[PDB]
RNA sequence: UUCCGUUAACGAACGAGACCUCAGCCUGCUAACUAGCUAUGCGGAGCCAUCCCUCCGCAGCUAGCUUCUUAGAGGGACUAUGGCCGUUUAGGCCACGGAAGUUUGAGGCAAUAACAGGUCUGUCAUGCCCUUAGAUGUUCUGGGCCGCACGCGCGCUACACUGAUGUAUUCAACGAGUAUAUAGCCUUGGCCGACAGGCCCGGGUAAUCUUGGGAAAUUUCAUCGUGAUGGGGAUAGAUCAUUGCAAUUGUUGGUCUUCAACGAGGAAUGCCUAGUAAGCGCGAGUCAUCAGCUCGCGUUGACUACGUCCCUGCCCUUUGUACACACCG
């Protein structure tokens, strides 16, 4: 039973996508504040946003 | 805090409490500044990026109401419909109809979506997460389209269609166009996970 | 004795009109007339839109011309012999003067 | 020696509020402000009045007049001219510091009560009806 | 029964203000009649 | 008084006013017409003629020199021309006229020097008190 | 309250639906537009807030009378739809099937006369001066 | 529903909205608009907008009329 | 190709920027009875009335009147201040302040070399060629450009209830107005007229008269209640009127009637990033009359985005070429 986890967008690493549509960011977990995992987000995002994250394992890789 | 400001002078903003600390930033209901009496304002928004996370939630929805061409460009009818809906939300639940609006906005927002990503040289779609601001954007658009196509060629009126959809969505049932489309977008993205 | 005369003055040029009116005005102040002006009147802007092509093909591109006509008046409380005592000094280019005896 | 005549401006709607130090009158065009008639945008014209309170009006009469513009433009001029006449009257006749609380309440609620909006209708360019639109384009 | 003061052509006149020229003769004599084109 | 009251209920009071405050003449075509060329149907109102009169009465109350054509203009409206774009169409004038002769024969208004129709000093009395008798 | 509510009426043999205002139910009759229906209802002096079907037979009779002798009601010559006829010259309100008859009357007149208008009808293409490259 | 064609089928002018139906149709929320139950009491309008002119003088509810003729409902108080 | 700078380069010319116009700000200046508040005097109407208080109209040696209106001269904004990034260079992102911090917005102008781009149907602009009286000259009468199996393009009106119809309510800006002859372009007021439209005395060569442009959408009050319905208004019949020397292949506008297809639209495709799209009307050109167009003006007024090279292209650099009318090779 996967429970949604929230993470904060500490710094935006870039704006990836084939068409330039996906921001590619670093999320720092609120629950255990040593887990920095790197993800793809859709839509306007700026630094510090709390982000609802259904699955934790799925991560991006630099220039995914 | 000090809040002798009720929109339409009857609907108290105080005691507004959003569970999502994700959207506590992106909903204009809490801090002393976003309160306004009326969801109509001659705002200079859209001049700069992210300025709309500060637009009042009710005005921002009212802007999404005035849609499909015959109805583009008349905000007064939009705020009128908001008032009639906004009244009858109270006239059904007897709770802060503002709480109903905001809880529906929260509960009708996809948490994962499928974009068209490619990597390493080839493209085919992939699921991504939802920045909370486009969460809120799409909830507004999608609740409003639900109401509009519930009211098209139907004797029932738009104010009360929209009230019906907000009430059952903020309830959380799968009786709203809004939550149905939410859940299908979420399950497609879960598929392409 | 001292009658009521009006001076109707208009041109195409801002600078040139502003020079002529000030010439008449200081003329009036040298002779200590009862002078009232120069009242400014709203500028009439003749305009034309013309398809700048002479044959009619290519992108439909128009050009707009505008002649501005600037309207000014001054009231003088004088006798017309004093009026021609004054208003004989040089008149700068392009400006137009049409003194009228009023009620 | 109280007499102010202070205005407010929107797209083209220009509103001028001239005051006496009377008692409580606040009219628009001789008609009470209580009747301003976008009758959903009847909150807007009252916003200065309800932000301040009548207690800040028990010594003033506002025979505010509005000319030109549209309808909501006129509401948004009336709001502005009420706010700007209030701050001008306090600043010149109550006190600067006492006026500071009024400006900080108003600019706390919003800033567009006091300062005009520079936005206007911008001219339409040939080759398409619309300020920023164009004719529909066909290749074949 | 109306032509240019200029080229005697009965198509595309500019009759407003009494120019009585065609749209092309008016461009040809445009800036000397005094239609200074600020815009 | 009149400016101090809602712009509608004044007309609602005054329409019954010059029904019950005595009576007058009324030409015998009132019931057929559309009252404006661009219209589509005769007014749904049974006492539409009195409301016409009340509205024009407050027009003349709060302006001087309103003409046979100005009343046409202020009561015209939008004319959907069919597939053509809609435009502005002036209302019909002979409907406005007999309203003016009713208020004139009642002395509510009268013809103006310099042209037009000006409120009469006593018609002013009538409208002001009928407005004072409103909530 | 329709104790005897009649759902279709057969007035003038055009099947007036019994669920619409007497106003906008007579429109079904060919020759009774919205406006001429309204004026007929006025000059027959009928309570208008009445679904034709709750309305009574005397009222049906008066509707008959006002539509087969309208000019006797001072109703102007200009509601009628055969003004200044050329058969006779009388001013008439032609009725459900009489309208079809009169339309054929005018068409056959023109067909005999050899009008451009008539041969235009006889060919079937548009009759009112209209371009026809791109429409019809 | 066929709710102004049906305006005359005498059950409406006999008992239907003579507190036979909208004594209970309010009871869900005790305050449930006429316009909003135009489809919760699926029956449509003008046999339903006449009955609320009826039931205000039948003295059974409170009313609001505004822009869209937008009328409302309250059960008993 | 804007600069810092590097530097077999040095120094210069156009283009860019600068320049011009409109719009945004100024209770600072010059003024203004062709503009206009403001106060007082009277005059009307309401009212604890006798005076006052409120809305109105009239005229002034009322202004130690110019906010509103007009338009002149100026001022203002430069990224100036602060922060972080930056060779702490050119600059960039952020924050107070300010009307203004995409160069503030929008345009105008806009380079070398061209294209076999368009126009001899704009010209007493024009080579050559054809025609020159029984004329491709010119004039007149009539038809024609408008004819419709059918394909395509820009648009107009709609498929409704976030609406239609019927009252009531009330708010712009652009502009426009020939001796036009016996009132004559825009047309006020009065009368006649259901409408169309007529008759009368007028005003203005215009911030003076039209028009302080009383625009619609929108706003309230009802009426319709999901129905090809009262949405929709094509098609046609009958009649009147205006413009025109002349209305036929219906000029146009009314009246009454006919009530057609159209259920949100296939593959595909257009425009658009803030007073913007979209909705709404107005003016102007054309005009004896005809505006579904085009050019301007205002009114209501947003969703999304602040990115990318994925598609369609443009600029520069390296690179390969058997191409050069150049990959449509
Ligand atoms: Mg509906
Ligand atoms: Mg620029
Ligand atoms: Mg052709
Ligand atoms: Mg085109
Ligand atoms: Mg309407
Ligand atoms: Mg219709
Ligand atoms: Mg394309
Ligand atoms: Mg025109
Ligand atoms: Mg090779
Ligand atoms: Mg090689
Ligand atoms: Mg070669
Ligand atoms: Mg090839
Ligand atoms: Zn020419």
């Amino acid at each position: 039973d996967t429970q949604v986890k929230l993470a904060v967008v500490v710094k935006v690493m870039g704006r990836t996508g084939s068409r330039g549509q996906v921001t590619q960011v670093r999320v720092k977990f609120l629950d255990d504040q040593n887990r920095l995992i790197m993800r793809n987000v859709k839509g306007p995002v700026r630094e510090g946003d709390i982000l609802t994250l259904l699955e934790s394992e799925r991560e991006a890789r630099r220039l995914r | 805090p000090g809040g002798d400001v009720k929109l339409f002078n009857r609907w108290t903003f105080e005691d507004v409490q959003v569970s999502d600390i994700s959207l506590n930033d992106y909903l204009a209901v809490t801090s002393m500044k976003h309160y306004t009496f009326l969801p109509h304002s001659a705002g200079r928004y859209s001049a700069k990026r992210f300025r709309k996370a500060q637009c009042p939630i009710i005005e921002r929805l009212t802007n999404s109401l005035m849609m499909h061409g015959r109805n583009n460009g008349k905000k007064i009818m939009a705020v009128r419909i908001i008032k009639h809906t906004m009244e009858i939300i109270h006239l059904l639940t007897d709770a802060n109809p503002i709480q109903i609006i905001v809880d529906a906005i929260i509960n009708s927002g996809p948490r994962e979506d499928a974009t068209r990503i490619g990597s390493a040289g080839v493209v085919r779609r992939q699921a991504v997460d939802i920045s909370p601001l486009r969460r809120v954007n799409q909830a507004i658009y999608l609740l409003t389209t639900g109401a509009r196509e519930s009211a098209f060629r139907n004797v029932k009126t738009i104010a009360e269609c929209l009230a019906d959809e907000l009430i059952n969505a903020a309830k959380g049932s799968s009786n709203s166009y809004a939550i149905k489309k939410k859940d299908e977008i979420e399950r497609v993205a879960k598929a392409n996970r | 004795v001292q009658h009521r005369i009006r001076i109707t003055l208009s041109s195409k040029s801002v600078k040139n009109l502003e020079k002529v009116c000030s010439d008449l005005v200081k003329g009036a102040k040298e002779k200590q007339l009862k002078v009232k002006g120069p009242v400014r009147m709203p500028t009439k802007v003749l305009n034309i839109t013309t398809r700048k092509s002479p044959c009619g093909e290519g992108t439909n591109t128009w050009d707009r011309f505008e002649m501005r006509v600037h309207k000014r008046v001054i009231d003088l409380v004088s006798s017309p012999d004093v009026v021609k005592q004054i208003t004989s000094i040089t008149i700068e280019p392009g400006v137009e003067v049409e003194v009228t005896i009023s009620d | 020696p109280g007499t102010v005549q202070c205005f407010g401006r929107k797209k083209t709607a220009v509103a001028v509020a001239y005051c006496k130090p009377g008692r409580g009158l606040i009219k628009v065009n001789g008609a009470p402000i209580e009747l301003i008639r976008p009758e959903m945008l009847r909150l807007k014209a009252f916003e200065p009045i309800l932000l301040a309170g009548r207690s800040r009006f028990k010594d003033i009469d506002m025979r505010i007049r509005v000319r030109g513009g549209g309808k909501t433009s006129q509401i948004y001029s009336i709001r502005q001219a009420i706010a700007k006449s209030l701050v001008a009257y306090y600043q010149k006749y109550v006190d600067e510091a006492a006026k500071k609380e009024v400006k900080e309440i108003f600019a706390r609620y919003d800033r567009t009560l006091l300062v005009a909006d520079p936005r206007r209708c911008e001219p339409k360019k040939f080759g398409g009806r619309g300020a920023r639109a164009r004719f529909q384009k066909s290749y074949r | 029964s109306r032509v240019c003061r200029v080229c005697g052509n009965s198509h595309g006149l500019i009759r407003k203000y009494g120019l009585m020229c065609c749209r092309q003769c008016f461009r040809s004599n445009a800036k000397d009649i005094g239609f200074i084109k600020y815009r | 008084t009149v400016k101090d009251v809602n712009p509608h209920e004044f007309v609602k009071a005054y329409s019954a006013h010059l029904k019950r405050s005595g009576k007058m003449e009324l030409p015998e075509w009132v019931d057929i017409v559309k009252t404006a060329r661009f219209k589509e149907l005769p007014p749904s109102d049974a006492d539409w003629y009195y409301i016409r009169a009340a509205s024009m009465a407050r027009k003349i109350y709060l302006r001087q020199g309103i003409g046979i054509g100005g009343f046409q203009k202020i009561y015209g409206g939008r004319q959907r021309n069919g597939s053509r774009p809609p435009h502005f169409c002036k209302s019909s004038g002979a409907v406005s006229r007999n309203i003016l002769q009713e208020l004139q024969k009642m002395g509510i208004i009268d013809v103006d020097p310099k042209g037009g129709r000006l409120i009469t000093s006593q018609g002013r009395r009538d409208l002001d008190q009928v407005a004072g008798t409103v909530p | 309250a329709g104790e005897e509510f009649q759902h279709i009426l057969r007035v003038l043999n055009t099947n007036v639906d019994g669920k619409q205002k007497i106003m906008f139910a007579l429109t079904s009759i060919k020759g009774v537009g919205r406006r001429f229906s309204n004026i007929v209802c006025k000059k027959a002096d009928i309570d208008m807030n009445k679904r034709a079907g709750e309305l009574s037979a005397e009222e049906m009779d008066r509707l008959m009378a006002v539509v087969h002798n309208p000019r006797q009601f001072k109703v102007p010559d200009w509601f009628l739809n055969r003004k200044k006829d050329y058969k006779d010259g009388r001013f008439s309100q032609v009725v459900s099937n009489a309208v079809d008859m009169k339309l054929r009357d005018d068409l056959e007149r023109l067909k005999k006369i050899r009008n451009h208008r008539g041969l235009r009808h006889y060919w079937g293409v548009r009759v009112r001066g209209q371009h026809t490259k791109t429409t019809g | 529903g066929k709710q102004k064609e049906k305006v005359n089928n005498a059950v409406l002018f006999d008992q239907a909205t003579y507190d036979k139906l909208l004594t209970e149709v309010p009871k869900y929320k005790q305050i449930t608009p006429s316009v909003l139950s135009e489809r919760l009491r699926i029956n449509g309008s003008l046999a339903r907008r006449a009955i609320k002119d009826l039931m205000e003088r039948g003295l059974i509810r409170m009313v609001s009329i505004h822009s869209s003729q937008q009328i409302f409902t309250r059960a008993t108080n």
